[PDB]
RNA sequence: AUGUAUUUUUAAGAGAUAGUCUAAAAAGGUACAGCUUUUUAGAAACGGAUACAACCUUGACUAGAGAGUAAAUCUUAAUACU
C-alpha cells in the first residue's frame, strides 16, 4: 500500500496532485481507495494557453480556473 | 475495587471499552468519502488496448534522463586559484 | 473550525490557503513603489 | 531559559521613529593588526568598504586602529548610552560586512526575553472592559433582594 | 427598529451592510445610564468622640485607638476579611524571599 | 396542536423586518457614518491588521514585533494594505474579508531590524544515549504605527 | 474609558457577589454555574494565575431537586482514618442531617482540584433557607437566571388555562369515578 | 534631562563634574535649541521641538502633570464658565459595602444628564474620579481624543 | 493468543466493534403508525 | 502497458544472529494463560484510548502571542390474568 502511494506521487498529505483516468492507473488507485480522496478535474474557462500559466490557480471543488486576479 | 486481571488491553480479558456515537459518526464519514471513491473509480476515459504504448516516447526517455544523471558522476575540477588563493591567507600591511 | 461551510461555498478549507488575504502583496511604501515581491 | 533571564517589555529607545527616526547606533571602534592574518577579513573591509559606509551613514563615527592586536575586535556604542562589544575574529568580508549592519540597526536595547510583541499605551479606546459593563440596571439601582 | 440584543447595556447597536456589499458597518453610541435607576450617595459621618467638658481631650480621643493580638487570632480574623484561607497569610522563608526580582519590569 | 411543554419550540420565536425596508435603513445608517467620517468626529481609531502570517491590534503611535526580517531601509514609511477590521469609539467598519483600499490606510515605520536573543532547542531521550542541542537565533524586525488614516467615502 | 491608573485596574479586576436561588433545582445544574462564577470563567479578563474569582450566595439549599430516584441510590462515602471507621451514607440521609452538604459537594468535586479550589471555596456561602445576614443581603450585586424551568402542580393553573386546554376524549355517562 | 541623555548631549558637554547635574543638562539641551534657532529658521526648531519633546507626552495623563487637589471646586467653576449649573453626585454601580474591597461607581449629572461617572475604593473617592473624567472631557484631554499630528506642511 | 474458536465468546478488536456498530439493522421506521391510522 | 525511481552488479566493511505484543491461518495445552511453536501483516507519538510498549491518529526540521484538520471525550434497557 505504501509504495503505491509513493509511485502515486501521493507522499504528501491533504496535496492535490493530478492523474490520467486511464484504467492503468486505476489499478493503484484501487489498491490504496481507502487512504484517499478522489474527484473529477473540471475545466470551466476550458485549458490553460501559455499566457495562463502564471494565472493558474486550483479551487478545492475540484476546478480549475485560468485567469486569476485582473488587475 | 473491580479491577482488570493482567494487562489492560491484550488478553483473554479485557477492559470493556465501547463505541462512541462520535465513533459511529467517523466510520461513516470514511464510509461516504470511498462509496464517491469507488464511483470516480468506475468509468474510465480510455479503454484497455486504447492505451497501449500511450507514451512510450516519454518514458524511455525520463529514463534517460536518470541514465544520463549517474553517467555525469566523475570527480571534480580541481583549480589554480584554490591552491594559489590558500596563499592570500598572509596577505600583508607594510 | 468552519472548513466545512467554507467548502460548500467554494473558498479553501483553511483560510490561508489561497484565499484572497494570502494572495496580496501585504505592504507598500508609502511613496507608492510597489514593495518587493514575497517568498511565499 | 525563560526563567533564566531578565525581561524587558518591548520598547523604543527615546519614543524612536515616531516624530522622525533616529539611527541610534553612535560610534564604532575597528581595532586591527596590519599585520596578522586573524585580522585579515577586517583589513580588506577597512580597505574598500569602511569608505563607502561611513557614506551610507553620517550619523555614526568610525574610530579605526592598526595596533598590536591578535584578537580583532569592533566595539558598537548607543545612543541609549549602552555598548556592545564584538569579535571580526577571522571572517570574511561579506562576514564584517553583514555584521557591521546588523550593528547599524540595533536599538542598542539588549538582547533578552522580550515578553510580548507589541507595545501598546492605551489598548483600551472606546473602554476598558470592567464587571458591570454588561449588565443592566435596575429602577431605583436595587439590589437583587432590597424593597423600597 | 430590530437590534438582536436589547440596547437595555452599553452600546445602543447598529450593524449595516453597504450596499456595494463588500463592507459590514457598525454604528454603536453609549448608552448611558437614567437618573431612574440611580440612587443617592450615602452620606455618614457623625461624631460623638467630643466630650462637652474638654475637646483636646476629645480630639484627642479619635487618636486613642489600637490594640495588639497574637499571630494565630490576627491570621483568622485576616483571612475572613479578605476570605482567603490561613495560608496566604504565613511568612516566607530567608530562600524564598531572597528571589523575589529586585526591580521588576513595567509597562505603560 | 393545544399547547403542551412538547408541541411549543422551547425557545423565542423569530421576526426579521422586509428587505427593502432593510436597504432604506442600511443606506440610512452608512449615510449617517459617512457623514461622522466626512466631518472628522472619530477621535482615536484602530484596525485589525493582516500582516506577515498574524493578525494584530494596531493603533497610531505603537510598536509591533514582527518575527520575519523585512527588506526596507531602516526608517521608511510603510503602507501596510490588509486590513480586517477598523474601529473607532462610536462606530465601526469591517471588512469582507477585507476594506477597500481606498476605504482606509495605514501608515508605519520600521524602526529597528534585529537579532533576536538566544532560543534553545534541545532533543533528549532516555538511555538511549541522544542529546541533541541547539541554539536558534531569529531576525527580527520591530515597527511603529505612525498614522490610521480613514477617507470619506463608504456607499 | 477615559479613568485614572488605579481606579480602572481596581474596576476591571472588582469581585462581584451574586446570588442564585435553589429552591426545585439540581444541585448538578446549579453547581455547574456556581463553579463558573466561582473561577472567574465569565469574566473575559480571566486568567489562571490571577486571583479573579466571584463570591456566591446560594439560597434555599434545604429545596434541592434530584432527578431520577437519586434521593435512594447515590452515596456518600468518607473515612475516618481509624480501622473500620468508614461511612457509606445515602444522600436522603445526608441532607436530612446537613442540608448544605449536598450542594457543597457537588460545587466543591466541580472545581479544579488544586490549591485555590480551598481558597474559592471560601467566597461560597450557603443558605439552608432565605436567612441572610444584612451584611451579605447589603453587597448583593445582581441575581442569576434559575438554571431549571420548574413545572407547576395542577393547583397553579389559571381556571382560563384550565378550559383553554381541549378535553381530549368524551367519558360515558354510565362509568362512575 | 532624561532626553538629552538619551541624544548623547551631556556626552558632548563641556562642563565641571561628569554626571553633568541636572541643571546644567536642561541650560545646554536648550542651548543646542537656540543654536538651532539662529543656523535654521523658527519653523524648522518648531519640527524639532515637536518631536523630542512633545513626544515625552504620550501615554501620560492630564492629572498626572496637573497634580491639582481638589477636581471637585475646579469642576464647578468650569462648569460655571460653561453656562452649566449644577454637578449633582448619583451612586450608580456598587459592589459589596461589607467587603474589605467595595466597589462604587458614581454618576455625575447635570440636569438629569450623565456627563461622566468613575469607579472607586469609597463613595469619596469616586465622586473624585467621576470629577476627574468629567473634567477630562471638558478640556478634550481624553484617551479617544486625535493622536497627535506629526505631517510635513 | 487464543484459537479462532472458543468457549468464552472473545473480545473483539476495536475496529471491528467499530464495524459492528455501524452496520446493525435498522428497522424501516414509519411516516405514520398503522395502528393509529384509521 | 502504466505510474513512478529504483534495481543489479563491482571494491570495501561491520554490527546483528537471546525479541515483545496486535489482526490473520494453524498446531500443542484445558477450543487455559501477559503460554508455547511456525507462516503472512502491523506497530513500537511529545496526539487519542484517564494511567498504558505493541491498539487507534499521524510520520517528522527552526521560529511565530496565526489558521485547517485527525483520531477521540462516552453511550445502550428489563410488568396482572378477570
Ligand atoms: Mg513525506
Ligand atoms: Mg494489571
Ligand atoms: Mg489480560
Ligand atoms: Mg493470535
Ligand atoms: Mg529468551
Ligand atoms: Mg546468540
Ligand atoms: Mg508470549
Ligand atoms: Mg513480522
Ligand atoms: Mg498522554
Ligand atoms: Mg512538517
Amino acid at each position: 500500500e505504501k509504495d503505491i502511494i509513493k509511485m502515486l506521487g501521493l507522499e504528501k498529505a491533504h496535496t492535490p496532485q493530478v492523474h490520467k483516468n486511464i484504467p492503468s492507473v486505476n489499478a493503484k488507485l484501487k489498491v490504496v481507495k481507502h487512504l484517499i480522496r478522489i474527484k473529477p478535474l473540471k475545466l470551466p474557462q476550458g485549458l490553460p494557453t501559455e499566457e495562463d500559466m502564471a494565472n493558474t490557480c486550483l479551487k478545492s471543488n475540484g476546478e480549475l480556473v485560468v485567469r486569476w486576479l485582473l488587475n | 475495587r473491580n479491577r482488570i486481571p493482567g494487562r489492560q488491553w491484550i488478553g483473554k480479558h479485557r477492559r470493556p471499552r465501547p463505541v462512541s456515537a462520535q465513533a459511529k459518526q467517523n466510520m461513516i464519514r470514511r464510509l461516504e468519502t470511498e462509496a464517491e471513491n469507488q464511483y470516480w473509480l468506475s468509468r474510465p476515459f480510455l479503454t484497455a488496448e486504447q492505451e497501449r504504448g500511450h507514451a512510450a516516447v516519454r518514458r524511455a526517455a525520463a529514463f534517460q534522463a536518470l541514465k544520463a544523471a549517474q553517467a555525469a558522476r566523475f570527480p571534480a575540477h580541481r583549480r589554480l586559484e584554490e591552491q594559489l588563493g590558500h596563499l592570500l591567507v598572509t596577505r600583508k600591511w607594510s | 473550525a468552519g472548513s466545512q461551510w467554507r467548502l460548500q461555498q467554494g473558498f479553501a478549507a483553511n483560510p490561508s490557503g489561497y484565499g484572497p488575504l494570502t494572495e496580496l502583496p501585504d505592504w507598500s511604501y508609502a511613496d507608492g513603489r510597489p514593495a518587493p515581491p514575497m517568498k511565499g | 531559559t525563560a526563567r533564566g533571564t531578565a525581561s524587558r517589555f518591548l520598547t523604543s529607545v527615546l519614543h524612536n521613529g515616531l516624530g522622525r527616526y533616529v539611527q541610534q547606533l553612535q560610534r564604532l571602534s575597528f581595532s586591527l593588526s596590519r599585520d596578522a592574518p586573524s585580522s585579515r577579513g577586517a583589513r580588506e573591509f577597512v580597505e574598500r568598504e569602511v569608505t563607502d559606509f561611513a557614506r551610507r551613514n553620517p550619523g555614526v563615527v568610525i574610530y579605526v586602529n592598526p595596533r598590536p592586536c591578535c584578537v580583532p575586535r569592533v566595539v558598537a556604542e548607543y545612543l541609549n548610552g549602552a555598548v556592545r562589544e564584538e569579535s571580526i575574529h577571522c571572517k570574511s568580508v561579506e562576514e564584517i560586512a553583514a555584521l557591521v549592519q546588523k550593528l547599524a540597526d540595533q536599538s542598542g536595547l539588549d538582547v533578552i526575553r522580550i515578553r510580548k510583541p507589541f507595545h501598546t499605551d492605551s489598548p483600551s479606546i472606546q473602554g476598558q472592559w470592567h464587571p458591570f459593563t454588561n449588565k443592566p440596571t435596575t429602577l431605583g439601582g436595587l439590589r437583587p433582594r432590597e424593597v423600597q | 427598529t430590530y437590534s438582536s440584543l436589547p440596547d437595555d447595556y452599553n452600546c445602543k447597536v447598529e450593524l449595516a451592510l453597504t450596499s456595494d456589499g463588500r463592507t459590514i458597518v457598525c454604528y454603536h453610541p453609549s448608552v448611558d445610564i437614567p437618573y431612574e435607576h440611580t440612587k443617592p450617595i450615602p452620606x455618614x459621618x457623625x461624631x460623638x468622640x467630643x466630650x462637652x467638658x474638654x475637646x483636646x481631650x476629645x480630639x484627642x480621643x479619635x487618636x486613642x485607638x489600637x490594640e495588639h493580638l497574637e499571630q494565630g487570632p490576627m491570621i483568622e480574623q485576616l483571612s475572613k476579611m479578605f476570605f482567603t484561607t490561613k495560608h496566604r497569610w504565613y511568612p516566607r522563608g530567608q530562600y524564598h524571599r531572597r528571589r523575589r526580582k529586585p526591580n521588576p519590569p513595567k509597562d505603560r | 396542536v393545544p399547547k403542551t411543554s412538547l408541541g411549543s419550540p422551547p425557545w423565542p420565536d423569530i421576526v426579521l423586518p422586509d428587505p427593502v425596508e432593510e436597504t432604506r435603513h442600511h443606506a440610512e445608517v452608512v449615510g449617517q457614518v459617512n457623514e461622522l467620517i466626512a466631518a472628522g468626529r472619530y477621535g482615536r481609531l484602530f484596525a485589525v491588521v493582516h500582516f506577515a502570517g498574524h493578525q494584530w491590534k494596531v493603533t497610531a503611535e505603537d510598536l509591533i514585533l514582527i518575527e520575519n526580517e523585512l527588506d526596507v531601509a531602516c526608517g521608511e514609511r510603510i503602507r501596510l494594505e490588509k486590513v480586517l477590521l477598523v474601529g473607532a469609539d462610536n462606530f465601526t467598519l469591517l471588512g469582507k474579508p477585507l476594506l477597500g483600499k481606498e476605504l482606509v490606510r495605514v501608515e508605519a515605520t520600521v524602526i529597528e531590524k534585529t537579532e533576536s536573543w538566544p532560543k534553545i532547542n534541545m532533543k533528549f531521550q532516555k538511555r538511549k544515549n541522544y542529546q541533541r542541542k541547539r541554539i536558534t537565533v531569529n531576525p527580527q524586525t520591530v515597527l511603529r504605527i505612525n498614522s490610521i488614516e480613514i477617507a470619506p467615502c463608504l456607499c | 474609558s477615559s479613568f485614572s491608573k488605579a481606579p480602572q485596574q481596581w474596576a476591571t479586576f472588582a469581585r462581584v457577589w451574586y446570588l442564585l436561588d435553589g429552591k426545585m433545582q439540581p444541585p448538578g445544574k446549579l453547581a455547574a454555574m456556581a463553579s463558573v462564577k466561582l473561577q472567574g470563567l465569565h469574566k473575559p479578563v480571566y486568567h489562571q494565575l490571577s486571583d479573579c474569582g466571584d463570591h456566591v450566595v446560594i439560597m434555599n439549599t434545604r429545596h434541592i431537586a434530584f432527578s431520577g430516584n437519586k434521593w435512594e441510590q447515590k452515596v456518600y462515602s468518607s473515612h475516618t482514618g481509624y480501622p473500620g471507621g468508614f461511612r457509606q451514607v445515602t444522600a436522603a440521609q445526608l441532607h436530612q442531617k446537613d442540608p448544605v452538604a449536598i450542594v457543597k459537594l457537588a460545587i466543591y468535586g466541580m472545581l479544579p482540584k488544586n490549591l485555590h479550589r480551598r481558597t474559592m471555596m471560601q467566597r461560597l456561602h450557603l443558605f439552608p433557607d432565605e436567612d441572610i445576614p444584612e451584611d451579605i443581603l447589603k453587597n448583593l450585586v445582581e441575581e442569576l437566571p434559575q438554571p431549571r424551568k420548574v413545572p407547576r402542580r395542577l393547583d397553579e393553573y389559571t381556571q382560563e388555562e384550565i378550559e383553554a386546554f381541549p378535553r381530549v376524549w368524551s367519558p360515558p355517562e354510565d362509568y362512575r369515578l | 534631562c532624561h532626553v538629552a541623555r538619551n541624544l548623547a548631549v551631556e556626552q558632548l558637554a563641556l562642563s565641571a563634574e561628569f554626571p553633568v547635574p541636572p541643571p546644567v543638562l536642561r541650560q545646554t539641551f536648550f542651548a543646542v535649541i537656540g543654536a538651532l534657532l539662529q543656523s535654521s529658521g523658527p519653523e524648522r526648531t518648531a519640527l524639532f521641538i515637536r518631536d523630542f519633546l512633545i513626544t515625552q507626552m504620550t501615554g501620560k495623563e492630564l492629572f498626572e502633570m496637573w497634580t491639582i487637589t481638589n477636581p471637585m471646586g475646579l469642576l464647578v467653576e468650569e462648569l460655571k464658565k460653561r453656562k452649566i449649573s449644577a454637578p449633582e453626585s448619583r451612586l450608580t454601580r456598587q459592589s459589596g459595602s461589607t467587603t474589605a474591597l467595595p466597589v462604587y461607581f458614581v454618576g455625575l449629572y447635570c440636569d438629569r444628564k450623565l456627563i461622566a461617572e468613575g469607579p472607586g475604593e469609597t463613595v469619596l473617592v469616586a465622586e473624585e474620579e467621576a470629577a476627574r473624567v468629567a473634567l477630562r472631557k471638558l478640556f478634550g484631554f481624553t484617551e479617544n481624543r486625535r493622536p497627535w499630528d506629526y505631517s510635513k506642511p | 493468543g487464543s484459537k479462532a474458536v472458543t468457549r468464552h465468546r472473545r473480545v473483539m478488536h476495536f475496529e471491528r466493534q467499530k464495524l459492528m456498530a455501524v452496520t446493525e439493522y435498522i428497522p424501516p421506521k414509519p411516516t405514520i403508525n398503522p395502528r393509529c391510522l384509521p
